[PDB]
């Protein structure tokens, strides 16, 4: 709702991640964070990542 | 759940929009109407999740 | 002497701006339609009374909220400066939603409806549930408009027993989470 409207379109890329593999040592996050960092060079997980 | 969502979302909104150095004292909220955290939606989603 | 900007920073234009006084000064106060930058030029600078910058009732139909509704400012022996207020526009859509409670196998054989109240034989939306227990009817306008959410399944009574739910949600609010429960028998 906030991003849909121009006047409230803040300049902050937001990567939401409904991760799987949670209480299991957070494997879903491990694999996801690995794929967006070392596998590729694109993706926002390198651009200007603020607090996660 | 609604209160926690209000707290987190309002903090995020203030930090994102540079509001702190824009006035907006923390003694009044953003999410009053037209953006109220849908209690029904939260309850139904939680119920479905527990289903 | 400030600015009327949007949430992101967009300077609002054409917003009526005024200051209503209090105490004996309740009778003093003028208005000024803001410019593109949001720079209002309120005048009538009488000290000895606190001021309240707030949104004119008239001329501000399109705009829904002003987050700092009023800003208390002490009027001393000088002028005021740097008065920034953020404002919200008036979203008019309804943004319907709503989950469905049913077994997984019945989900593909379901299409939620949006039967208008005035005519229950001419649906206006037939969002199929498909494989997701969540319909997200495209945002509608909110003005009365009693509707129906008749859950039109494809499953006939010849091999199963069921009752299709029906929900009326007269559109005056801003969201909805219809929670249809579908448990057929036989």
């Amino acid at each position: 709702r906030l991003y849909t409207y121009k006047r409230t379109h803040a300049a902050y890329n937001l990567l939401f991640f409904a991760s799987g593999g949670g209480k299991f040592n957070y494997q879903g996050t491990k694999r996801w964070l690995e794929d967006n960092l070392d596998h590729t060079d694109s993706s926002l997980l390198q651009d200007n990542v603020a607090f996660v | 759940l609604t209160r926690n969502t209000r707290i987190i979302a309002e903090a995020l909104t203030r930090v994102i929009y540079n509001l702190t150095e824009k006035g907006t004292p923390p003694d009044m909220p953003v999410f009053t109407e037209q953006m109220q955290i849908q209690q029904e939606q939260l309850d139904s989603v939680m119920d479905w999740l527990t289903n | 002497y400030g600015t009327v900007s949007s949430l992101n920073g967009e300077p609002e234009q054409g917003v009526a701006m005024e200051a209503v006084g209090q105490n004996d000064c309740s009778i003093y106060g003028e208005d000024t339609v803001t410019d593109e930058e949001g720079k209002f030029r309120l005048r009538g600078l009488l000290p000895g009374c606190v001021y309240h910058v707030q949104l004119k009732a008239e001329g501000n139909d399109h705009i829904e909220r002003a987050l700092p509704h009023h800003r208390v400012i002490e009027v001393g022996n000088n002028d005021i400066d740097d008065v920034n207020i953020i404002v919200f526009r008036q979203i008019n859509q309804f943004d319907l939603s709503g989950n469905v409670i049913t077994s997984s196998e019945y989900l593909p054989t379901l299409w939620v409806k949006l039967y208008k109240s005035e005519n229950l034989d001419n649906p206006i939306q037939t969002v199929s549930l498909g494989q997701s227990l969540f319909f997200h009817f495209p945002p509608l306008l909110r003005d009365g408009e009693n509707y129906v959410v008749l859950l039109d399944s494809t499953l006939p009574r010849s091999q199963y027993d069921y009752i299709l739910p029906q929900v009326s949600f007269t559109a005056v609010g801003y969201h909805k989470h219809i929670t249809l429960i579908f448990n057929p028998t036989r």
